């Protein structure tokens, strides 16, 4: 009756919207894991001397 | 290696573990009793019969703020049975009977709170009516609600000015109430408390492992039920919904530790109506002889006895009248006894 | 030369043969013991606090145990040397080791009887009173020790107390007062209380009863089979020095030789305290991994 | 009924465009990666002050400070580096299912199986913490709670629907409704303007807090979902389903791009969480061990191990150094 | 003390009256850590007999081995 | 919020002397009280202390074996008992209050305080100036050195700095050398190296005039320091 209508309206309004390459998502996410890699301590450890634990 | 402002911490943290400690030893003394059963079974009389008897909490102020429940209560029957009339096609025999009707109807529930004289007189001629009667002597297929008998043939009591509801009534309105309801009191030193989970109407999964090692499991189900079908679905049986819900119950682990405890209610009503309905209709296993409370008793305890999976557990029962005072008054001290021998604390006993 | 009725007997021969079985075992229990006490007066108060009363009782057992086993390799010098009596005197270690001996028995009385009021009652009392108890039967042990006490010290470079009291039944009535005192009555209570219990335990639903009544048929069992031997030899040496019986030295020779061994055996009863009470326990088991996870 | 073809039609739209646009897998590209190698983790702390199962626990901004919920009716503050108990606080409504601490360090949020989720002030004159205000007027039964300022605060219960509240007012602002199922998690934007909550219906949705309407939606799972959280950066989020399958979808490209699977694994999931770097996944398994996956490789790197039931929660704190993990023993562990 | 430890072998009862002193060879003298007041004579009959050393014989017979 | 004392009065040499600290107001049981005089000619000097549940209990070393400190929580009260009073005794007396944890700010409230007259090693701190003659509408500077490295290896100084108008009772600034107290403007802060410590008020406001106060606690017994006069 009207719940019907709202969903059509919802799913028609759900067209406009980019899409860009994965490729290039995918180059971001290995940019940017790379380029801050060297500060995770769970990665690469820690002298005993700074770590308070 | 510390230093002489730390120590007032240290101080702090063993004052609360040793505050801690003593909660811990007062919280050894508690035996949670879940109900279950389904829809309309009588879950919340319980509760309230049990409130009554030890808690003695009722207060004329208390017994006054259900008035408005109880309107709430009246009109909603009411437009069921206007609903079922007009459901089963039944020709009414009189012109102003129909006029009537259109005044109580479209009638929002939640916002009435009084009466004036016009309510009391479409309600007072409305009831006249023998369509509405032998309506009401076929309630079997439209499952209006049981506790309307009383009501309808005492509006004018209502209907006065100074209203004060009395200790029987209130035991039988129904609270609007969505979360849990529990209630702690103590008897011999022993803190009993109980919740209700009734009211919750979202996925049964999610929440359920909340409850594990309960110490008791107190089951209700209903008599009178049996044979209550309805229009939507062409074969309905009341009985076997709340089967199936039993052997659900025993199957999840969680509760396998936890004694079963089925009590049965609604026998009264059972004893007044086998008198014209043959109970082997409905199921033909039954081959008994007829007009017998004794065998359809029998029966029923039998059968639900004997669905049990495991065939380990010894499961008990009980018949019982929920509006009576006096009846639940003994089978509750019965039940005390029968619990508190059938469980052990360990303390170290390995 | 002419008539000699009386003939004296020896027995270095027994003594000789006896020594090494009875030095090995003093070894070995000292051993066991020692490494077996030490964890659970450790993994119950270090980390895991107190909880209740059977805690306090058992870091207070353990406690007795280990005082009992750190006396004797004093013993075990002293046997093969008898040099260096300046370094102590022997009335210490007499007491000592009496008190220890006394107090590990009322403990393995007095736990069964809390036990027993804890479970039938639901009484559950407070830590505080606990402890008051714990001194209080400290204390019952140490001053039911005092007539072995009076042991004269390095005279004429031994030690013994020297049998010259007016009284000639001291030595018997030593004797009666402790196999009375140690045997019937720990056993009177132990069975009694547990029997009771065990009638509630087996008519209830546990789901893991059967564990518990194996546990307690298993200590009523160790406990009876360790103690009897020895109780037995000292009241037929009892009866002997009522000088009812007949006398004749190698009745003596082969008393001694019996008394003495299984008096060797007894003592090993003490180190098995802690495996049959604390480690059946699911929780301290697994507490126990939880430290050896740490320090390796 | 046309509609029902009509939507249907959109469906087929919405499916091809966005199969049109996955060009490439991930894994393609990520050949040529050295791998992490081998990682071992030690406990350094264990922290044992409850008497029955956790349910929830929830770092603080500080980094320091810890707050835990169990049902006993009492939730309780810790203090990380000295193990010290500072704030025991009773509550009522003892069926509790969720914790919250707020960003400022004044509040902390509970709620459960009663439907009110009450506020609690901490610094006061007195020194003793008092309710502040009883938010009330959900129906169901809450499920979690994330601050977001000092003011409002986000609410998800059973009842289909998720509600922003303002503390000070006391009454509801916008509903997003449009769900079928049962909302189970939510997660918040690292910048506070975008959060995504799961449904049972194995459904993810993106909300805009502002305009309050649901941008996205996200199918796939064939079950009810339990976990979600955000990458580090803001441009992808992980699922864990009760299929044991947890799953990465990025929000630019509007696809899946990886999923971990393996046979030997049929538990479900009860907590998932990124590190810092943004190179590591912590999930919580009901084989009572929770491992550590590599984000772009799929590989394992080891295994934490020490608990004698199911994983509850999970906690990574704001500067990737520690972890901290609850299970149902009442019993915390940190892990550095 | 308790048993087990025990260095004392002899455990006579009955006091001798009197030897004929030729026939004693040997001389010692009881154990003294069980304190039994008791004095060893052997005899040239190679057999060992207790007495009390009260009696002067005894003394007579120590200086007969002293000299 | 209210502490109230009593006891005042004149007392003669060898005697006894009950004083009694009130509080109403909060949840009492988990406060850690302590004493303070004040002579009418010198600055300040600390007396005594109870810590919660009477666990703890300290004293000054020149007033061992005189006192005696008792709190009564369930009535909320506290008493001192004095025997043997000399003629240095004759001060002003303040009941104080002070919590202990994790981010909490010991001394915020300071009783009305009660007179008393009659009639017939450790840390050192050091003030370097006495009369500084104000400027109103620009800044001014206090200083406070030391005798020890007043840092710990926690990495947090325990220096205090305090503020008393005339003929009032006197309320905390800065704790801990950064911070300040919740109910104080933000014109305050203090800077200082390990051996000295400074305060600068910036932009100068009427009724600011006040008596100051450089108060450690790194190890009992902590000590005052004489502090500076504003003046103008
Ligand atoms: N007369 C009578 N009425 C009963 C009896 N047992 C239950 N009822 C009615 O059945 C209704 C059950 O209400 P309720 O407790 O809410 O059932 P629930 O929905 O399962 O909780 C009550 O309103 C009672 O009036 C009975 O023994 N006698
Ligand atoms: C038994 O004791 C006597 C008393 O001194 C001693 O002479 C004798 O050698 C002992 N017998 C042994 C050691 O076999």
């Amino acid at each position: 009756i009207a719940q019907a209508r709202k969903l059509v309206e919802q799913l028609k309004m759900e067209a406009n919207i980019d899409r860009i390459k994965v490729s290039k998502a995918a180059a971001d996410l290995m940019a940017y894991c790379e380029a801050h890699a060297k500060e995770d301590p769970l990665l690469t450890p820690v002298p005993a001397s700074e770590n308070p634990f | 290696t510390l230093s002489a402002e730390d120590k007032a911490a240290v101080e702090r943290s063993k004052m609360i573990e040793k505050q801690l400690r003593r909660d811990k030893r007062d919280a050894r003394r508690e035996l949670k009793l879940l109900l279950l059963g389904t829809g309309e079974s009588g879950k919340s009389t319980f509760i309230k019969q049990m409130r009554i008897i030890h808690g003695a909490g009722y207060s004329e102020e208390d017994k006054r703020g259900f008035t408005k429940l109880v309107y709430q209560n009246i009109f909603t029957a009411m437009q069921a049975m206007i609903r079922a009339m007009e459901t089963l096609k039944i020709l009414y025999k009189y012109e102003q009977n129909k006029a009537n009707a259109l005044l109580i109807r479209e009638v929002d529930v939640e916002k009435v709170t009084t009466f004036e004289h016009q309510y009391v007189s479409a309600i007072k001629t409305l009831w006249e009516d023998p369509g509405i009667q032998e309506c009401y002597d076929r309630r079997r297929e439209y499952q209006l609600s049981d506790s309307a008998k009383y009501y309808l043939t005492d509006v004018d009591r209502i209907a006065t000015l100074g209203y004060l509801p009395t200790q029987q009534d209130v035991l039988r309105v129904r609270v609007p109430t969505t979360g849990i309801i529990e209630y702690p009191f103590d008897l011999e030193n022993i803190i009993f408390r109980m919740v209700d989970v009734g009211g919750q109407r979202s996925e049964r999964r999610k929440w359920i492992h909340c409850f594990e090692n309960v110490t008791s499991i107190m089951f209700l189900v209903a008599l009178s039920e049996y044979d209550q079908v309805l229009v939507e679905s062409d074969n309905e049986n009341r009985m076997e919904e709340s089967k199936a819900l039993f052997r659900t119950i025993i199957t999840y682990p969680w509760f396998q530790n936890s004694s079963v405890i089925l009590f049965l209610n609604k026998k009264d009503l059972l004893e007044d109506k086998i008198l014209y309905s043959h109970l082997v209709d409905y199921f033909p296993e039954f081959d008994g002889p007829q007009r017998d409370a004794q065998a359809a008793r029998e029966f029923i305890l039998k059968m639900f006895v004997d669905l049990n999976p495991d065939s380990d557990k010894i499961i008990y029962s009980h018949f019982t009248c929920a509006t009576d005072t006096e009846n639940i008054r003994f089978v509750f001290a019965a039940v005390k006894d029968t619990i508190l021998q059938l469980n052990l604390k360990e303390y170290n006993l390995v | 030369d002419y008539d000699e009725d009386a003939t004296p007997c020896v027995f270095t021969d027994v003594l000789n043969q006896s020594k090494p079985v009875t030095l090995f075992l003093y070894g070995v229990v000292f051993l066991f013991g020692s490494i077996g006490n030490f964890l659970v007066i450790f993994t119950i108060t270090w980390r895991r606090r107190i909880q209740c009363s059977g805690d306090v009782y058992f870091i207070n057992l353990a406690a007795a145990d280990l005082l009992f086993v750190c006396t004797l390799p004093l013993w075990m010098q002293y046997l093969l040397d008898h040099n260096s009596l300046a370094s102590v005197p022997c009335t210490l270690l007499t007491a000592c080791f009496y008190v220890a001996m006394f107090a590990s028995l009322c403990f393995i009385t007095e736990i069964a009887l809390d036990r027993y009021y804890a479970i039938v009652y639901m009484r559950y009392r407070p830590v505080k009173q606990a402890c008051l108890f714990s001194i209080f039967w400290w204390i019952f042990a140490v001053i039911i020790a005092i007539p072995h006490f009076m042991v004269v010290t390095k005279k004429d470079n031994q030690c013994m107390t020297d049998y010259d009291y007016l009284e000639v039944s001291y030595p018997i009535i030593l004797n009666v007062e402790l196999m009375l005192g140690a045997f019937v009555i720990p056993l009177s209570v132990i069975s009694y209380c547990y029997y009771r219990i065990s009638r509630i335990v087996a008519v209830s639903q546990s789901r893991h009863k059967g564990r518990i009544v194996r546990v307690l048929i298993a200590v009523v069992l160790v406990f009876i089979i360790f103690w009897l031997p020895y109780h037995l030899t000292l009241f037929v040496d009892t009866l002997k020095l009522l000088k009812w019986i007949s006398s004749s030295c190698e009745f003596e020779r082969s008393l001694k030789r019996a008394l003495i061994l299984t008096e060797s055996l007894a003592f090993c009863h003490c180190c098995l305290n802690p495996l049959l009470y604390v480690f059946v326990g699911t929780k301290f088991r697994q507490e126990l991994h939880c430290l050896l996870a740490e320090f390796r | 009924d046309q509609l029902r073809q009509e939507a249907e039609q959109l469906k087929n739209q919405i499916r091809d465009a966005r199969k049109a646009c996955a060009d490439a897998t991930l894994s393609q590209i990520t050949n040529n990666i050295d791998p992490v190698g081998r990682i071992q983790m030690r406990t350094r702390r264990t922290l044992r002050g409850h008497l029955a199962k956790i349910y929830a626990m929830h770092w603080g901004t500080d980094s320091r400070l810890l707050v835990s919920a169990s049902q006993d009716g009492k939730l309780i503050i810790w203090d990380s580096y000295t193990t010290n108990k500072v704030h025991a606080i009773p509550l009522r409504s003892s069926w509790v299912m969720t914790c919250a601490y707020a960003p400022s360090g004044n509040y902390v949020a509970c709620g459960g199986l009663d439907n009110i989720c009450s506020i609690y002030n901490l610094k006061t004159r007195e020194g003793n913490v008092r309710v502040s205000r009883e938010l009330a007027g959900h129906t169901g039964y809450l499920s979690c709670c994330r601050f977001l300022d000092d003011n409002q605060i986000v609410t998800s219960s059973g009842d289909t629907t998720c509600a922003l509240w303002d503390i000070e007012t006391g009454q509801q602002t916008t509903t997003f409704t449009g769900h079928t199922g049962d909302v189970m998690s939510l997660s918040l934007a690292p910048d506070t303007r975008l959060f995504v909550s799961g449904a049972c219906d194995a459904s993810a949705k993106l909300w805009d807090v502002r305009e309050g309407m649901c941008r996205q939606t996200f199918t796939g799972h064939e079950s009810d979902i339990n976990a979600i959280c955000f990458f580090p950066n803001g441009n992808a989020f992980a699922t864990g389903s009760d299929d044991a399958t947890c799953r990465l979808f990025d929000l630019r490209a509007d696809q899946e791009l990886m999923t971990y699977s393996h046979d030997n694994i049929i538990c479900g999931i009860t907590s998932v969480s990124f590190s810092k770097s943004g190179r590591l996944l912590l999930a919580g398994y009901d084989d009572f061990n929770c491992n550590v996956w590599d984000a772009l490789k799929a590989d394992r790197a080891g295994v934490l191990a020490g608990h004698d039931n199911r994983v509850s929660c999970l906690g990574v704190t704001d500067d990737g150094m520690a972890v901290a993990t609850g299970s149902w023993d009442s019993f915390l562990k940190i892990w550095n | 003390q308790h048993h087990g430890v025990t260095k004392c072998n002899i455990t006579c009862s009955k006091m001798t009256s009197k030897i004929p002193v030729a026939l004693l060879i040997h001389y010692q003298q009881n154990q003294a850590s069980c304190g039994k007041r008791a004095i060893i004579l052997e005899t040239r009959q190679h057999r060992l007999f207790c007495a009390d050393p009260k009696e002067q014989w005894v003394k007579d017979a120590m200086q007969h081995l002293d000299r | 919020v209210q502490l109230v004392e009593s006891g005042g009065g004149l007392v003669q040499p060898g005697g006894s002397r009950k004083l009694s600290c009130s509080a109403s107001g909060f949840a009492f049981s988990s406060f850690g009280m302590h004493w303070v005089r004040q002579a009418p000619e010198k600055g300040l000097e600390w007396v005594a202390y109870i810590s919660s549940g009477s666990g703890t209990i300290y004293y000054a070393d020149t007033v061992k074996g005189r006192f005696t400190i008792s709190r009564d929580d369930p009535k909320n009260t506290l008493f001192l008992q004095m025997t043997s009073l000399r003629s240095e005794d004759t001060a002003m007396y303040y009941c104080v209050r002070s919590i202990y944890y994790y981010g909490s700010s010991p001394f915020d409230f300071w009783g009305q305080g009660t007179t008393l007259t009659v009639s017939s090693s450790d840390i050192v701190m050091t003030q370097a100036t006495s009369s500084v003659p104000v400027t109103p509408g620009e800044s001014v500077s206090i200083s406070c050195r030391s005798s020890k490295s007043l840092l710990h290896s926690n990495g947090n100084t325990y220096l205090y700095w305090f503020l008393q108008r005339p003929g009032q009772s006197p309320q905390l600034l800065i704790y801990r050398m950064s911070n300040l107290a919740s109910g104080v403007p933000d014109r305050f802060s203090g800077s200082g190296s390990g051996t000295a410590f400074t305060l600068t008020i910036s932009r100068l406001e009427a009724e600011d005039v006040g008596v100051y106060y450089c108060m450690q606690h790194l190890e009992y017994p902590l000590t005052f320091g004489a502090g500076t006069k504003l003046e103008l």
